[PDB]
């Protein structure tokens, strides 16, 4: 079998247990660690009317606030360590998506959280529940917090979306959101490689709900900031109404905003987001053209990782090829830039 | 209208004030440390704003976290301020505002 | 408040660039593409930087985030 | 006490030089002999030193008392 | 026919004052200064009896402080911005050779302040006696005073020329000195530079009075401090009992120190200090030997400021005649160099 | 014995204090202005030595000048700071010694 954790393959030792010995100890620290939480989901949850029917698809996800006791997990009020997602009634399985996509996310290199995925205490003999959990990054060692801030509440954007007007449009682009982290954070090519990546792969895998308040600015050694961990990444893929909203949360280029123009990809027979608009994308935030062809060719053969981990993971066969086929499409528009 | 204090890691910082016209959010006078947000620099104390500020609306929480206030005390179309006293603590980062 | 570092010698300045880009994960291949700097310029910039002409070493500077100061 | 001033250029560095050269009053020929670089490539150094060599930009620093920090 | 301040040759117009208008502004800033002083020496300048001696002939010098009010000099009790000193009894002359000495190292491109000669009221019928004056370097434009510090308390040195031990020896050399002037001065090659002609002129010149106390330190804000102007540089060759003395206040070489070892040119059959001595100076300054050469060809060319500048000046010509010979002298020595 | 004030730019920067077992040159707690010598560095604040620390024994004056001050003043031979305070006022710089 595969571990809840690392989604890695099983010894004899692990396999009953069901979680490996180095996915206990990457989330607590300590292999003693019991994941089966006991507290049954009826226990901390409460149930309630839909607030507004299409109120994005993380907006019914309820939060819990976790603390480690001994190797057991128990519920605080107010100021945890880690942080229990449960899947909505309305979406099952989406915890067990946003384990997989942030599983990926770490394979490919990118600053993700320890995670994994816990299960509740049965109540009349069903098959057990199983819940994402996540550390918080706004606490250092020994649970000190540390101060992080939103990205929208910073540059000063009333709407996550940026439709700050008068119409119904976005007037907030991720390339001039860029522009603004590049202004307080450090300006070394390791992060821009990072952000442009964030961006790709949020396309690349169906997330179309990074909103401004999906990032984030940790100010750790004080004055100088810090771009935040990826965090709440789910892929959108399997709900295809959600899905067919939006190609990405905001737009891409500066020059979508507030409708008055639209990307080369839109005008071309695909009307689509290709490669020529995140090759622009790149070019925007100082990236050579070199080195853009080249993290292109390393996204190609990254799609050993992407099928495999989703392949190993615990969602829905539906869910699954579902993901996989928006990967598929999307990536092969990548090649449309047609430059050496 | 109502009367609250920033605290920043620990320690009161900032005053948050609501008066008849609009919001004020404003350093003390010994305070020469860090900025609790880029938006809100401690070079200029003065922060005169008719709307909440974009940093105090976006601390407040959405969805299905807000959904539990919305029942409690209908916490909709209701005072943002109401909102984030009720979760001062639960202020993420070391951001906390508690009454005077 | 800045931490600052008196540069010494070339070789202070080229050995500190390494120490910067080997702590930022950056590789020497990556760091070319950018630069355009070739690969065997590099790996002397890293060591003396003595005969490396200056626009070379300012533009790794800046790539890898590090500025340069000037004071008597 | 400190005034620190951010290169932005290999041209601003240059620039900046050649002010504290005739601030002091000293002349090419007099640097020429001391560094041992050419009189026609200090002028050079004082306009872009970007295709200078770094050790010649940081011995004409030393000798004008100029100190060269970098930072973050 | 030659200016008491400037020993620049005078104008019909100006002959028969003794000072150029040019010269009279250069020290007060004003064309009506009157250069002849209203007080006899007995007034102010008490003579007193002869020391225990051992001491150095400046020791001997009175000083005078002064002020200008108007056109007209005057003494104060404490704190002005010229001092006055006149020549020792029993070393007659002397202003008349710090003057010259000075006036040469202004025109030698060195910061020397502004100075010139004036005169005493005669008592009955008597030769006008002349004193020297000079502009304290420790005021601003307004006279606003500015911190300096002399060498020898700076580093925490208890004797004027290295005499810090149990023996006559000397513990401090002008290598050492120069070393711990560019740690805490700025160090460019225009401060080593001018600090190298210092030194050698000193020698070139007879000065074997450049003692720590008489350098200094001056703070003119900007926090880091500068090497102060130069004070006091009278030329020794003219008095043989004090000139056969020591060749140089201090030893030039750190090697020297406490009597551990001798110069290079102590070694050769010149017996002095010759031109490898100081190069070697400038060698451990960070001076470079192509700078070094033209720095020794520059000094060459100077000799004619030299000679012009002392057979116009006001000194005896029996005192003229001794700094000259010491000076054609040494001169020719600096050319037992290496390079 | 004696115990006297030391003044640099016309403001009181120290206290210079003499007893039985040497001279002690302290800088004021509150004074982080600039130093009045670089032999007496403004970081460290105290200066014990059992003689006249080199700074001060160079502000005395010497030659004709001491002659002069000497046959009137004739004060104990080697006093010292004694003889300072009789000059304080005719310190040649920004410094100024008076008594305490």
């Amino acid at each position: 079998a595969n571990c809840r954790i690392l989604l890695t393959p099983l010894n004899e030792r692990d396999e009953q247990r069901g979680y490996s010995t180095q996915g206990l100890k990457r989330l607590s620290g300590t292999a003693k660690l019991n994941p089966r939480l006991g507290f049954t989901r009826t226990q901390f949850v409460q149930e309630l009317p839909r607030q507004q029917k299409g109120m994005s698809i993380a907006g019914y996800q309820p939060k819990l606030q976790l603390v480690l006791d001994e190797g057991e997990f128990r519920v605080v009020d107010h100021q945890g360590n880690f942080i229990l997602k449960p899947s909505p009634a309305d979406f099952p399985g989406l915890a067990e998506n946003e384990h997989a996509t942030m599983t990926l996310m770490s394979r490919l290199g990118f600053d993700v959280p320890v995670h994994g995925l816990l299960s509740f205490a049965p109540q009349s003999e069903e098959e057990l529940e199983y819940a994402f959990v996540i550390r918080r990054y706004d606490r250092d060692n020994k649970g000190l917090p540390v101060h992080q801030e939103q990205l929208d509440g910073a540059m000063q954007i009333t709407d996550k979306y940026g439709k700050t007007g008068n119409d119904n449009e976005q007037y907030v682009s991720y390339e001039t959101l860029a522009r603004f982290l590049v202004a307080h954070v450090n300006d070394n090519i390791a992060f821009k490689i990072d952000l442009f990546r964030r961006i790709v792969y949020a396309w690349l895998l169906g997330n179309n709900d990074m909103h401004l308040r999906n990032f984030g600015l940790v100010y750790s050694d004080g004055l100088t900031p810090a771009l935040a961990p990826v965090y709440d990444f789910v892929s959108v893929a399997p709900y295809p109404e959600y899905f067919y909203s939006n190609y990405l949360a905001l737009p891409l280029l500066t020059r979508e905003e507030g409708g008055r123009e639209l990307a080369p990809g839109f005008h071309s027979d695909y009307g689509e987001y290709i490669g020529q608009d995140f090759l622009l994308l790149g070019e925007s935030m100082g990236l050579a053209p070199r080195l853009l062809e080249k993290l292109f060719q390393d996204i190609r053969k990254e799609n050993a990782i992407v099928m495999e981990t989703y392949e190993q993971s615990f969602m829905t066969q539906d869910h699954i090829q579902a993901v996989l086929q928006c990967y598929r499409h999307r990536l092969g528009l990548l090649h449309h830039h047609h430059h050496h | 209208h109502r009367r609250v204090k920033v605290l920043l890691y620990g320690q009161v910082v900032g005053e948050l004030s609501q008066n008849d016209s609009g919001f004020l959010f404003q350093y003390a006078h010994d305070y020469h440390g860090p900025a609790i947000s880029i938006s809100l620099p401690v070079a200029q104390r003065q922060f005169p704003s008719e709307t909440l500020h974009p940093y105090f609306a976006s601390l407040a929480p959405e969805g299905w976290l807000r959904q539990r206030y919305s029942q409690i005390q209908h916490r909709d179309e209701n005072d943002l301020l109401g909102m984030l006293i009720d979760n001062g603590k639960n202020l993420l980062g070391a951001i906390q505002i508690l009454p005077w | 408040p800045r931490p600052l570092l008196t540069i010494e010698t070339p070789r202070h300045l080229g050995e500190q660039l390494n120490a910067r880009r080997k702590e930022l994960g950056i590789d020497l291949y990556t760091l070319e593409l950018q630069t355009g700097i070739s690969t065997s310029t590099l790996k002397r910039l890293f060591k003396d930087p003595e005969q490396v002409k200056f626009g070379s070493v300012f533009a790794v500077a800046n790539v890898l985030g590090v500025k340069l100061c000037i004071g008597e």
